[PDB]
């Protein structure tokens, strides 16, 4: 009766940050002791109560968002951040109750001659509210003019290609993150073993 | 000016070229690189924004990428009215600047050769009056660009008063250079001719005209 | 889309302002203003951008001696570069990248500025009469526009209407410190003696326009 924690950590492919993959996990019982005792993290930051806490608490629901990023990106997954991911592709509340996970994965996302199959929002009329997701793909209109669907002048495609070669230094290598959210809303149905 | 180009590139018709273009962390690092075309006496010309898109009207065969801090421009099946400066730029949060590359001069090197067409011009009879005297001598027509001019005065060489331009492409693509040679009327009236020499590719032409 | 053409005095003594103006072709738009220089034989250098809502960001080389305003009436934004010394001289573009700030899309034709303390030179237009050796039905006229300052000259045949076969050669710059440049047209020999041909000469530092008729000797 285990959650499928490693459905979210150990998966092939990863999807990118503009259409972040999020699993509701329920009806389950996890171990945040043997999740953050793996040398493989970058990052691990919990956010208000700590994974040795975490393990006598219980939540209702617990989120897992997983996307990728670039190295120098992590920042921005975190409370009261700005930048282009935080903006206008994933947003952490103020309030974050929750895990940040980051892992380099230069050795699975990057492909000699550039792996421009992840993507990113590069403009958006607002900044992104908390947890949402946008996957829309329709032409940014910064000028007066509109654009009907078509590239050209002011009118831009407005998701973009990472640049990921593995030739590349730290920061610009690609990241696999995991944010783990717990939601009390219902009976908790998802608990550590104690 | 912190955006590094190299100086020059090569190829032959119909290849493709990589023109590379390195940067910083401030610069390529965190933001966009666009290409720019510069055909020389027209004005820059938007190849490549946002590191890969074409604007409208450039064909399939320019195309770009961007990875960590250097940028690169393709130029798939080259043609001679491909032969440009070629300028990357990015904006550079360091600077709060808009930076650009020193530029990289593109040569199609296997061309048709031509040998030059040179027109010798003697002084106006009315620039006589004015009391000068100027020979103009027009090359015209010729590949590769580099040319050779020397002057004579009947047989004996002349080297005062020479003005030579550097070799201009033209609308079909070869070369031209123009020679002058000033002299006063007394100088002109008092030879018995004189001749412009053009050497283009160890082979020589001339022609010459006499008062 | 929009148009941009520069307009500038061409010639600007040391130590004074330079000031040039482009035209945009309304102008209460959301796009960003900028100006571009090159000298002579040299790369680009961004000289700065004035945004429509006046905020301004100038090249750090230049700033303190770089000035740009925007004008609604006259639908025009204007550059100003003070304490002009001679590495001043260069070809200023007006350039702008819309309402985004990255790629510059559309551009100006360019205007050439010259710094110097010399005088401002009219050209002499002589002509290039065609001779017996005509080379092959294939008959070379030109005109030689002498001793002139600054640069620019531009030349063209028969106001115009003869644009096919002409070929207007760069400028040398003579010791004296002047410019001479010469512009050969193609034409059929056998119309030596029937058409009139005239070229047209036009220096705008100097506000002279000169028509020399070219004929046969
Ligand atoms: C994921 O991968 C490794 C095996 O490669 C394993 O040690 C780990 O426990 C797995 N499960 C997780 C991280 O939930």
């Amino acid at each position: 009766n285990l959650c499928p924690f490693g459905e979210v950590f150990n998966a092939t492919r990863f999807a990118s940050v503009y259409a972040w993959n999020r699993k509701r996990i329920s009806n389950c019982v996890a171990d945040y002791s043997v999740l953050y005792n793996s040398a493989s993290f970058s990052t691990f930051k919990c956010y208000g109560v700590s994974p040795t806490k975490l393990n006598d608490l219980c939540f209702t629901n617990v989120y897992a968002d997983s996307f990728v990023i670039r190295g120098d990106e992590v920042r921005q997954i975190a409370p009261g951040q700005t930048g282009k991911i935080a903006d206008y592709n994933y947003k952490l509340p103020d309030d974050f109750t929750g895990c940040v996970i980051a892992w380099n994965s230069n050795n699975l996302d990057s492909k000699v001659g550039g792996n421009y199959n992840y993507l990113y929002r590069l403009f958006r009329k607002s900044n992104l509210k908390p947890f949402e997701r946008d996957i829309s793909t329709e032409i940014y209109q910064a000028g007066s003019t509109p654009c009907n669907g078509v590239e050209g002048f002011n009118c831009y495609f407005p998701l973009q290609s990472y640049g990921f070669q593995p030739t590349n230094g730290v920061g610009y290598q690609p990241y696999r993150v995991v944010v783990l959210s717990f939601e009390l809303l219902a009976p908790a149905t998802v608990c550590g073993p104690k | 000016a912190v955006l590094t180009q190299p100086s020059s590139a090569s190829s032959t018709p119909g290849q493709r070229v990589i023109i590379s273009c390195s940067g910083s962390s401030s610069n390529i690092g965190s933001n966009t690189v666009s290409w720019y075309q510069q055909v020389p006496g027209a004005a820059p010309k938007l190849l490549i924004y946002f590191d890969y898109r074409r604007p409208s009207g450039v064909p399939d065969r320019f195309s770009g990428t961007r990875s960590g801090t250097s940028a690169s421009l393709g130029i798939s099946g080259l043609q001679s009215e491909d032969e440009a400066d070629y300028y990357c730029a990015a904006w550079d949060d360091s600077l709060s600047a808009w930076v650009f590359g020193r530029g990289t001069k593109l040569t199609v090197l296997g061309q048709p050769k031509a040998a030059p067409s040179v027109t010798l011009f003697p002084p106006s009879s009315e620039e006589l009056q004015a009391n000068k005297a100027t020979l103009v001598c027009l090359i015209s027509d010729f590949y590769p660009g580099a040319v050779t001019v020397a002057w004579k005065a009947d047989s004996s060489p002349v080297k005062a008063g020479v003005e030579t331009t550097t070799p201009s492409k033209q609308s079909n693509n070869k070369y031209a250079a123009s020679s002058y040679l000033s002299l006063t009327p007394e100088q002109w009236k008092s030879h018995r001719s004189y001749s412009c020499q053009v050497t283009h590719e160890g082979s020589t032409v001339e022609k010459t005209v006499a008062p | 889309q929009v148009t941009l053409r520069e307009s500038g005095p061409g010639l600007v003594k040391p130590s004074e302002t330079l000031s040039l103006t482009c035209a945009v072709s309304l102008s209460s738009v959301n796009y960003y203003w900028s100006w571009i220089r090159q000298h002579p034989g040299k790369g680009l250098e961004w000289i700065g951008y004035i945004y429509y809502s006046g905020s301004t960001n100038y090249n750090p080389s230049l700033k303190s001696r770089v000035t740009m305003s925007l004008d609604t009436s006259k639908n025009q934004f204007s550059l100003k570069l003070s304490s002009v010394t001679a590495a001043d001289t260069a070809v200023y573009y007006c350039a702008t990248p819309g309402a985004i700030m990255g790629a510059l899309h559309i551009w100006g034709q360019g205007t050439l500025v010259t710094v110097s303390s010399a005088s401002t030179k009219g050209p002499s237009v002589f002509p290039l009469a065609p001779s017996s050796k005509t080379s092959g039905g294939t008959a070379a006229l030109g005109c030689l526009v002498k001793d002139y300052f600054p640069e620019p000259v531009t030349v063209s045949w028969n106001s115009g209407a003869l644009t096919s076969g002409v070929h207007t050669f760069p400028a040398v710059l003579q010791s004296s410190g002047l410019y001479s440049l010469s512009s050969v047209v193609t034409v059929p020999s056998s119309s030596l003696g029937t058409q009139t041909y005239i070229c047209n000469v036009n220096h705008k530092p100097s506000n002279t326009k000169v028509d020399k008729k070219v004929e046969p000797k």
